[PDB]
């Protein structure tokens, strides 16, 4: 399952 | 044996040809099991291994929500990085990210990983402690400060030590017949004259899984590292891999050479010679 | 900043004249990701060709497998034609049953 937290560079 | 899970993301800008493409693929060891492509007619997470097909609609919806949101996040990130390096809006650039977990033979977590690259150059990586970052340059320091402010490392550590390991173990059980089955190489030695006084001895390994293998040539029991031509391991397309190693030998001296094969599927390592 | 593709052309199964098999063209070690790969039968582009999903190695270089079903014969010559930003002209690699 992928990592769910979104964080732009 | 030892096993890992990895997700690989590639985001590529293409000025003048629409918005950046975002593609994600997921692997357990050398087996791909999922894909998401923002360029697909109807972008959705799709199965790529038979053992993942049993997952429920909630799993597919959860994956798709994450990957659809990442398509947007990565398009913003490509705009941000272009600004950090004072680049023009004219060129195409790529962000790659790879993350996941490694388990040892007992199924326990060995280590977690998270690494990103910009235009094929290391950009930022989570340290082995899963608590701190290594930024390659002053542009990556901006990303490092944002990720510290959102407490990214803390969330990533909890995922790597938790969900990542738990889902990997589930996949290894569901896919045990293939993921936990090591297929040994089928091996043989060929001989090809190069001239009247030299010939090529080629040692073949076919049909093996996983990709990890050791193929070497020895002359009188000593490794021939500098004189061995060793092709990259290549996929056959049926899950298995192929590889060969070759040495150019003086005619009449062929029996002084041995090919040594090490692979997980073999009951014992092999010692092969040319058999005329 | 740019890396040229490595190219290997080979069959899935040991080649047997008159026996259906799969012709593979493996491109790897390249950067950036855009690449054009065609499988040829006697210099002509085979139109039914499948390929793997874009992924990359630990060194960030990309790889792809292009494949099609084929029946090798004594006469028919197979090859892989590759174009990439690092190449001035498309690189053609001939299928050799011993490689
Ligand atoms: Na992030
Ligand atoms: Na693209
Ligand atoms: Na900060």
């Amino acid at each position: 399952i992928p990592f769910a937290m979104q964080m732009a560079y | 044996g030892s096993h890992s899970m990895r997700y690989f993301y590639t985001a590529m800008s293409r000025p003048g040809r629409g918005e950046p493409r975002f593609i994600a693929v997921g692997y357990v060891d050398d087996t791909q099991f999922v894909r998401f492509d923002s360029d697909a007619a109807s972008p959705r997470t799709e199965p790529r291994a038979p053992w993942i097909e049993q997952e429920g609609p909630e799993y597919w919806d959860r994956n798709t929500q994450i990957f659809k949101t990442n398509t947007q996040t990565y398009r913003e990130s490509l705009r941000n990085l272009r600004g950090y390096y004072n680049q023009s809006e004219a060129g195409s650039h790529i962000i790659q990210r790879m993350y996941g977990c490694d388990l040892g033979p007992d199924g326990r977590l060995l280590r977690g990983h998270d690494q990103s690259a910009y235009d094929g150059k290391d950009y930022i990586a989570l340290n082995e402690d899963l608590s701190s970052w290594t930024a390659a340059d002053t542009a990556a320091q901006i990303t490092q400060r944002k990720w510290e402010a959102a407490r990214v490392a803390e969330q990533l550590r909890a995922y790597l030590e938790g969900l990542c390991v738990e889902w990997l173990r589930r996949y290894l059980e569901n896919g045990k017949e293939t993921l936990q089955r090591a297929d040994p190489p089928k091996t043989h030695v060929t001989h090809h004259p190069v001239s009247d006084h030299e010939a090529t001895l080629r040692c073949w390994a076919l049909g093996f899984y996983p990709a990890e293998i050791t193929l070497t040539w020895q002359r009188d029991g000593e490794d021939q590292t500098q004189d061995t031509e060793l092709v990259e391991t290549r996929p056959a397309g049926d899950r298995t891999f192929q590889k060969w190693a070759a040495v150019v030998v003086p005619s009449g001296e062929e029996q002084r050479y041995t090919c040594h094969v090490q692979h997980e599927g073999l009951p014992k390592p092999l010692t092969l010679r040319w058999e005329p | 900043i740019q890396r040229t593709p490595k190219i290997q052309v080979y069959s899935r199964h040991p080649a047997e004249n008159g026996k259906s098999n799969f012709l593979n063209c493996y491109v790897s070690g390249f950067h950036p990701s855009d690449i054009e790969v065609d499988l040829l039968k006697n210099g002509e582009r085979i139109e039914k060709v499948e390929h793997s999903d874009l992924s990359f190695s630990k060194d960030w270089s990309f790889y792809l497998l292009y494949y099609t079903e084929f029946t090798p014969t004594e006469k028919d010559e197979y090859a892989c034609r590759v174009n990439h930003v690092t190449l001035s002209q498309p690189k053609i690699v001939k299928w050799d049953r011993d490689m």
